[PDB]
């Protein structure tokens, strides 16, 4: 029912709240103050634990700021003055950003533990089905707009609508097709150190194309730092990242990752220039997606034993092997030689492929084995690669023989 | 302050008083696993606050470029303006590694705590009608931030996750028969490519944080709407609630809660390293470190890659890789975590209208097979992190994915086994209490020199003495005498000294008094409920 | 490593002790001589290993340095436990 | 003793496990049988895989074997019979034991044929008991 | 057609039927200038759409980067990744040039 302005004026104020609960139907059960007596001394030791955390929540605050604006923050390396104020900057930063906030989450949530009263509040539902006149009604008015509007009779006007809704939804979301990419078509002009960016390829394609490609160890040089009146520059011009190796290199039981290293991009040896700038292109064929090569040397006692496959006879060149890092499962690098197993484990899932049973794997969910390039030496001793591995490098695909 | 006009004015031209006093007086219940929902909320915020403050120092892009930055142990070398710009947001802005730690540990934060809520959901089993949409939409809602966090860390394009983003590669060609298609689309070409590491952004910071916020919201606003279900207990029905206010107490205290998150991911955010992009340096085809491994979130998914065996089929022109099985079991999983409510709505034949929830006790079936998932889905896990696990607690490697093999099958039964079994016998515990009472501790000797030990009926007794057996009712029965009170203190003052005698026996009579209003209450409304149903 | 084999903690080795690890290959670790990895390259690695085995992290504990396992398993276990206490400590129970 | 009655409900009878009125109860035999038995399929495929060892394998046949019996006799159910011998001077089942503590403190039953130097000799007075022993 | 079972699940499941039908009986004038901020709206949505396309194969980096691509008479200059990948959007994508014009268009 409605109450008039005099109704309502003469009510009290917490009477009028008790019919603003009822009006949503809600009820408030029970209801009672914390602290009923008058002077309590429990209220004061109260109003002291509120008060401890909102001090260490300004403390903390203030702390922060402090820690924020005054404590050196810059980095320095191993050695130098001052490392340990560096390696602190955070962890204060940290410490007292939480003891700020969390004391000002303390003290409300103690605030609210034992001062705001306690309360049972009871509401009651509404929902499942809706009271039948709605539902009567709403289906009368949608049906009745479907009717009214006579689109039912036209089928021809129905059945070309829906055609050109779905056409027109095509229109819409058909420039989709500009991701879409052949992976078969070659990537643009000539082949690359990368290959030709199919999954087919590799740099060692290159041999095909009559090149003589090395393989060549990564030296791991970084830019260099020169400076002089017009300021400080980093560069790279005499730097070699890929450098040629020769057989003597590695003892028995060793590994060398090596990577495709043309004879148009070498800067080593008594043919070396200062100036001949070919870091960027090393970079480039360093980071083929499928170029990385695992170059063994077994001991004698082991290649004795080696078992080789088919059409893969003489592709090792006395004892050293090779063969591709690329795993043959979903394409980690098989990194792990455990020279004296002589089994070469992949990191990721643990796959165990066997070096003296043609790279087979032996362990875990990899089931082909790792393929391998044929490598000799040249005139001037140093390794190369002999020809192309005869498989695809890198995991299977739908498009994979074998 | 004339807070008189404030009110007056928006009511004018609103006409809001009615739809805020709704809003005010809406009723919430209170317990304690009803704030594991709050938060992956909170936690979500936080994310969206630091993740904006990182864009303002980021570069996604793949071109390379010799470092000159802060951190001098990698100056001078080739790297992507990725994670050149990660190293200075983390050496040469000011707090930045600070930010960059608070959002790495809110995102974990995220992941486990909507981990955890799923579980209470699933346990209690608030997902059943008419609340269905609400898990549908939340296991989107999990799934979309585990691929985010995914993405997200795909993005400083450090070693470690360049690894992660390899095997995605590799997963995604191996798809019969469009994976080569697929793979071209997504990337663009060939991995690593140009634009996948800005597609990888756009993903990561508009367009699943978008979906996510949006079916957030959707999931709060049919929470709202639906109002809350509840535990059974002293005058609750289906046709109620019973709680605590919007205004002023609950309010407060998700905001309080709310702080209390923030704090501990800002402390977290500074105490603890996580992640370390600088030790692993930057990506490199031909590289790869022994701890590898995803995200904790993800690790499930490597665990599926290791305890798989090299099952491959040759057709004899295709290849079918040995990795499509890990997706169908995926698929599988995803699916059927999904669909559970039609699973079990249809090996039950249970479909009316729940608003009171189930204690897991009484619901032993989805409690066995809620732990048996639980243990599938650890197995998985330590599956994924057990090389370090080896490394680190003396076991055989090759033993360790024998056992997570085996383990997949005889873990999970034995887990529904025992869980089942447990869960009849508290069960049974809790109808001992109702049939003869709490069992005080006390033991007394009659004169014959029998020992009996002293009960406690919660109803009614026979002139024999024995309690009348009380019936089940879905709510948890006091177990010891501390539960109804008889250990409470009955002195009053500090630590150091008491209260003076008048206010210490006024408090406790009014103690008294409000603990004795409070049961004549819920017991009227007991009552009531019973009136009701006729 | 397989089958119970594993690179043990590089911590313990001091700088001559890195460098015979290197030149000898102990058990099923890969033999590195002076003509696969030069003296200077073989410098470099012990600085590395022991600036790394050195500085401190400036983000905190490092837990280990052992990446996302270890710091999965402080916030899925320690990490929601502390918020389920004040779950409860700001909720009912049954 | 009181208790209320039983009853059954989707075929879980409330004695052998209670609230089968609040919630799934059952999972069926056959379910169990065909939930072991897939699994033990996926157990041998186990197998095949390309791994060279043998310890693998005797651990994945035992576990398959301890898998299958435990199948066996959860489908074929081995009950026996209640024992019915009578050893070492045990009684028959239906025999009814006296309270052999009433019988010594009330000097009745088993207690109560008690001589006059027997009563003596447990320190009572047989005065003090002629009178209350029946007639 | 099965519809009484689909309207019979949400309203059961959500008390629909009195809110919806308050909503679809909801009377608006008809007046040409109110349809005016409809077309703002539409506007912003084509925006949406298109932004969201064209933020596929934008790398927003200022590195500078010698262009080589689709278009030939800019082959050989240096230009940052921003400019690039803009060229390579206006003729290495198919109907890429469509759809940033539209954007621009929509903007406009
Ligand atoms: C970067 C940041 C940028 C800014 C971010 C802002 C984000 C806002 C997003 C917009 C909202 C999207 C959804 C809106 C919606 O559903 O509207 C339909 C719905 C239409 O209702 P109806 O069914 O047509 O009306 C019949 C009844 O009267 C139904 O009404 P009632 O009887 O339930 O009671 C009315 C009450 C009902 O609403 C509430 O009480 C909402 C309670 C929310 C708290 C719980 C969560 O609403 C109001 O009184 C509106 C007051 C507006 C004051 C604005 C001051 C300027 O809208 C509302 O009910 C209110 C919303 C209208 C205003 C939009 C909100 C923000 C405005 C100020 C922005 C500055
Ligand atoms: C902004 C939304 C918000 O905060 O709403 C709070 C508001 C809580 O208000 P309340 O006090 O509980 O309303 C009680 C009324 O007496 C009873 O409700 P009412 O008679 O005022 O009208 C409710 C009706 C009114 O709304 C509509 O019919 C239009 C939808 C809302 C506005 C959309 C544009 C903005 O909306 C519904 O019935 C929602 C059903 C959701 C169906 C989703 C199925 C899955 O919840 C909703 O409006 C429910 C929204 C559910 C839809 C979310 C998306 C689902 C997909
Ligand atoms: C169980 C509890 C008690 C176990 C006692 C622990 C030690 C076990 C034991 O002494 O087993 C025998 C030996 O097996 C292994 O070598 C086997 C041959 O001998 C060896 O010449 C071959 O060369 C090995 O073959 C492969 O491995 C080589 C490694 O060089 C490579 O050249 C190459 O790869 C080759 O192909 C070969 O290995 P399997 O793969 O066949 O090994 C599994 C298994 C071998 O026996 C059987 O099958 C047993 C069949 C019947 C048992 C039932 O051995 C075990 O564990 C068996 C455990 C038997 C003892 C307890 C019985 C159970 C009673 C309690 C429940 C090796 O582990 C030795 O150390 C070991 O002493
Ligand atoms: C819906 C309408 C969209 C239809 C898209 C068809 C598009 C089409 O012709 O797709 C060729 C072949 O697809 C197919 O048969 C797949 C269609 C299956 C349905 C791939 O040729 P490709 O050699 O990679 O050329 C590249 C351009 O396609 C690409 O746009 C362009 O951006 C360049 O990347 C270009 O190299
Ligand atoms: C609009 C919202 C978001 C923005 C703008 C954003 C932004 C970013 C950016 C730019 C990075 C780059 C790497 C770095 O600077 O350290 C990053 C890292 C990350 N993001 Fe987000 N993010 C958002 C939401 C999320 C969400 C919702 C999650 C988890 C569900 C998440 C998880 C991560 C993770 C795990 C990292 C790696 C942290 C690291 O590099 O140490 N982000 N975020
Ligand atoms: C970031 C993701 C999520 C957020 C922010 C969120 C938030 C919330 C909040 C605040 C509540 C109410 C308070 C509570 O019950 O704890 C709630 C309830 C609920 N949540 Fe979520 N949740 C999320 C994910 C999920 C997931 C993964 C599921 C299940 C698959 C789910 C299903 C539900 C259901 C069914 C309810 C209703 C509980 C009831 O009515 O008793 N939500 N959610
Ligand atoms: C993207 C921006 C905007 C959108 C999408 C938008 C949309 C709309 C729509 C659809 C209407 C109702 C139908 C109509 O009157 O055309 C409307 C009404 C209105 N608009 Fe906007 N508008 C926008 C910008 C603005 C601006 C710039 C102003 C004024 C500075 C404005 C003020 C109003 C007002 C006051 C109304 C209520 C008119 C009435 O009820 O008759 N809006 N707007
Ligand atoms: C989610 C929303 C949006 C996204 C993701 C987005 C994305 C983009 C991107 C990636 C570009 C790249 C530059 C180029 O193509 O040349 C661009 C250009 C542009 N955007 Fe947006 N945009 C969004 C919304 C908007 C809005 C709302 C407006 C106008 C109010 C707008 C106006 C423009 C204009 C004028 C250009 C220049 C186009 C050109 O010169 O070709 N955009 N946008
Ligand atoms: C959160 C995150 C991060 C993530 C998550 C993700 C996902 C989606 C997940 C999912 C999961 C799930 C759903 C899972 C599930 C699982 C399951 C259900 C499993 C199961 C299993 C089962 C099995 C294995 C079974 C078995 C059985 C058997 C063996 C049996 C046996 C029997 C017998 C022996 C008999 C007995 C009796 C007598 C002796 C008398
Ligand atoms: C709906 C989703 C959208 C729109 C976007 C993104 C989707 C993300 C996917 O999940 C949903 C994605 C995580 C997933 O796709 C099958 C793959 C990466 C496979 C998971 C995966 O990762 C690894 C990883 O990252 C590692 O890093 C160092 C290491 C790993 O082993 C050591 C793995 C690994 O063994 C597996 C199986
Ligand atoms: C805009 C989208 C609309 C969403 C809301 C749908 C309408 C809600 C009511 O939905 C619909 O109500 C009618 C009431 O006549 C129900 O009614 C059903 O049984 C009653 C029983 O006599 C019949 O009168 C009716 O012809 C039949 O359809 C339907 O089973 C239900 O699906």
């Amino acid at each position: 029912k409605q109450y008039t302005t005099q109704e309502l004026n003469a009510m009290s104020n917490e009477d009028l709240a008790r019919l603003g609960t009822e009006l949503d139907d809600v009820t408030i059960a029970y209801r009672k103050e914390r602290f009923p007596i008058a002077n309590d001394p429990a209220e004061k030791r109260a109003a002291r634990a509120v008060t401890f955390w909102l001090v260490l929540g300004i403390i903390g605050g203030l702390g922060f700021l402090a820690t924020y604006i005054f404590w050196p923050w810059e980095y320095k390396a191993h050695g130098d003055e001052g490392l340990l104020a560096y390696t602190l900057y955070t962890p204060m930063l940290g410490i007292t950003s939480g003891l700020c906030i969390l004391s000002l989450g303390f003290a409300v949530v103690l605030y609210v533990k034992k001062f705001i009263p306690e309360e049972i509040a009871v509401q009651r539902r509404h929902d499942g089905p809706s009271e039948e006149v709605d539902r009567r009604t709403i289906v009368a008015l949608l049906n009745d707009s479907w009717q009214t509007s006579t689109l039912g009779r036209r089928k021809l006007i129905m059945g070309l609508a829906g055609g050109g809704a779905v056409l027109a939804g095509l229109t819409i979301i058909a420039p989709m097709g500009g991701m879409i990419k052949n992976p078969w078509n070659p990537k643009e002009g000539p082949m690359d150190v990368q290959g030709d960016g199919t999954l087919w390829t590799s740099g060692w394609t290159l041999v095909e194309n009559d090149v003589k490609v090395y393989l060549g160890r990564d030296t791991a040089a970084i830019a260099e730092s020169h400076t002089d009146a017009t300021g400080e520059h980093w560069s790279t011009t005499g730097v070699s990242r890929l450098v040629r190796m020769r057989p003597e290199d590695l003892a028995a039981a060793s590994m060398e990752t090596v990577f495709p290293l043309p004879a148009e991009m070498v800067n080593d040896g008594a043919e070396y220039d200062p100036a001949k700038d070919v870091y960027e292109h090393q970079m480039h064929s360093v980071h083929g997606p499928r170029n990385a090569v695992m170059l063994i040397r077994l001991r004698t006692a082991d290649a004795e034993k080696v078992i080789e496959r088919e059409g893969q006879e003489s592709f090792h060149y006395g004892d050293y092997y090779a063969y591709s890092k690329i795993c043959t499962h979903i394409g980690c690098p098989t990194s792990l030689y455990e020279a004296q197993t002589n089994r070469i484990l992949c990191p990721c899932h643990q796959s165990q492929f066997d070096a003296l049973h043609y790279g087979k794997p032996v362990f875990g969910p990899a089931a082909r084995a790792l393929p391998q390039l044929p490598i000799t030496v040249d005139e001037e001793g140093y390794l190369i690669a002999a020809g192309n591995f005869i498989e695809p490098l890198g995991p299977a695909f739908w498009e994979r023989k074998s | 302050m004339s807070l008189a006009t404030v009110g007056n004015n928006l009511d004018s031209r609103y006409t809001m008083a009615s739809g805020i006093r709704r809003q005010i007086n809406k009723v919430f219940p209170t317990h304690w696993s009803f704030m594991l929902g709050e938060i992956a909320l909170y936690s979500f915020i936080v994310l969206l606050l630091t993740g904006v403050y990182l864009t303002l120092f980021f570069d996604p892009s793949i071109t390379k470029v010799i470092y000159d930055g802060g951190y001098l142990p990698l100056n001078g070398v080739e790297m992507s303006r990725a994670y050149a710009t990660a190293l200075d947001i983390s050496f040469e802005v000011r707090g930045g590694l600070f930010i960059r730690q608070m959002h790495h540990w809110a995102a974990l934060l995220f992941v486990v705590s909507m981990l955890v809520h799923m579980l209470r959901i699933f346990f209690t089993g608030a997902f059943r009608r008419p609340r269905e949409a609400n898990w549908i939409i939340g296991v989107v809602l999990i799934i979309l931030g585990m691929a985010e966090g995914f993405m997200g860390y795909s993005l400083p394009d450090d070693l470690l996750s360049g690894v992660g983003l390899r095997i995605m590669s590799a997963i995604i060609v191996g798809l019969p028969i469009i994976g080569t298609w697929m793979h071209w689309l997504i990337f663009g070409g060939d991995f690593p490519s140009d634009l996948m590491l800005d597609r990888f952004y756009i993903a990561h910071v508009l367009i699943i944080p978008a979906i996510l916020l949006g079916l957030i919201a959707a999931h709060l606003a049919l929470v709202w709407y639906q109002k809350h279900t509840q535990f059974p207990g002293a005058g609750r029905t289906e046709n109620n609630v019973i709680g605590i206010r919007i205004m002023p107490l609950f309010a407060v205290k998700a905001v309080a809660f709310g702080l209390i998150v923030f704090g501990f991911l800002a402390l977290l955010a500074g105490v603890t390293t996580i992640n370390a992009i600088w030790n692993l340096g930057p990506y490199n085809p031909s590289q790869v470190s022994a701890g590898s491994q995803p995200d904790v979130y993800m690790l499930w998914t490597d665990g599926a890659a290791r305890v798989m065996p090299a099952w491959e089929l040759y057709l004899g022109n295709y290849t079918i890789p040995a990795v499509f099985w890990v997706a169908v079991m995926l698929g599988i999983l995803v699916v059927l975590l999904v669909t559970y409510p039609f699973i079990e709505r249809k090996f039950t034949g249970d479909d009316a209208h729940h608003n009171l929830l189930q204690r897991p006790r009484d619901v032993p079936v989805r409690t066995s097979l809620g732990v048996m998932a639980l243990v599938f889905y650890i197995l998985l896990t330590v599956s994924g992190g057990n090389d370090v696990y080896a490394m680190q607690f003396h076991v055989s490697l090759n033993a360790m994915t024998w056992i997570g093999r085996i383990g997949l099958i005889v873990g999970p039964a034995i887990a529904y086994f025992i869980t089942y079994r447990l869960c009849i016998g508290l069960q049974r515990s809790d109808r001992e209490v109702l049939e003869h009472g709490i069992e005080t501790g006390i033991i007394k000797q009659m004169p014959n020199g029998a020992f009996i030990e002293v009960h406690q009926p919660l109803g009614p007794v026979d002139d024999h003495g024995h309690p009348i057996p009380l019936p089940y009712a879905g709510a948890a029965v006091p177990k010891q005498m501390n539960q109804l009170g008889y250990a409470e203190v009955e002195t009053r003052g500090g630590f150091f000294g008491p209260d003076p005698e008048d206010i210490r026996a006024k408090a406790k009579e009014i103690e008294h008094a409000n603990h004795i209003e409070e049961a004549n209450t819920l017991r009227a409304l007991n009552e009531a409920n019973i009136e009701r149903d006729k | 490593l397989s089958s119970g084999k594993y690179a043990p903690n590089l911590d313990a080795a001091n700088e001559q002790e890195i460098y015979q690890a290197m030149l000898t290959g102990p058990q099923n670790m890969p033999k590195f001589s002076d003509r696969q990895l030069s003296a200077d390259e073989k410098k470099d690695i012990i600085a590395f290993i022991k600036s790394t085995k050195e500085t401190p992290s400036p983000g905190g504990y490092s837990l280990g340095s052992l990446g996302p396992v270890a710091e999965g398993l402080f916030m899925w276990v320690f990490g929601i436990l502390v918020l389920v206490a004040a779950a409860m400590w700001i909720g009912s129970r049954s | 003793s009181h208790t209320i009655e039983p009853e059954i409900y989707r075929g879980v009878s409330t004695l052998d496990e209670p609230s089968a009125a609040w919630g799934w109860h059952g999972l069926k035999r056959n379910t169990i049988q065909l939930a072991g038995w897939i699994s033990v399929l996926f157990m041998l495929g186990y197998n095949f895989g390309n791994h060279k060892g043998h310890v693998e394998t005797i651990w994945l046949l035992v576990i398959t074997a301890l898998l299958v019996i435990g199948l066996l006799i959860h489908l074929f159910e081995p009950k026996l019979s209640q024992v019915r011998t009578i050893t070492s001077r045990n009684k028959p089942v239906g025999h009814v034991e006296p309270d052999w503590t009433y019988d010594q403190a009330t000097l009745t039953g088993t207690w109560g044929n008690l001589t006059d130097s027997q009563l003596r000799s447990v320190n009572i007075e047989p005065s003090r008991v002629a009178h209350l022993r029946a007639a």
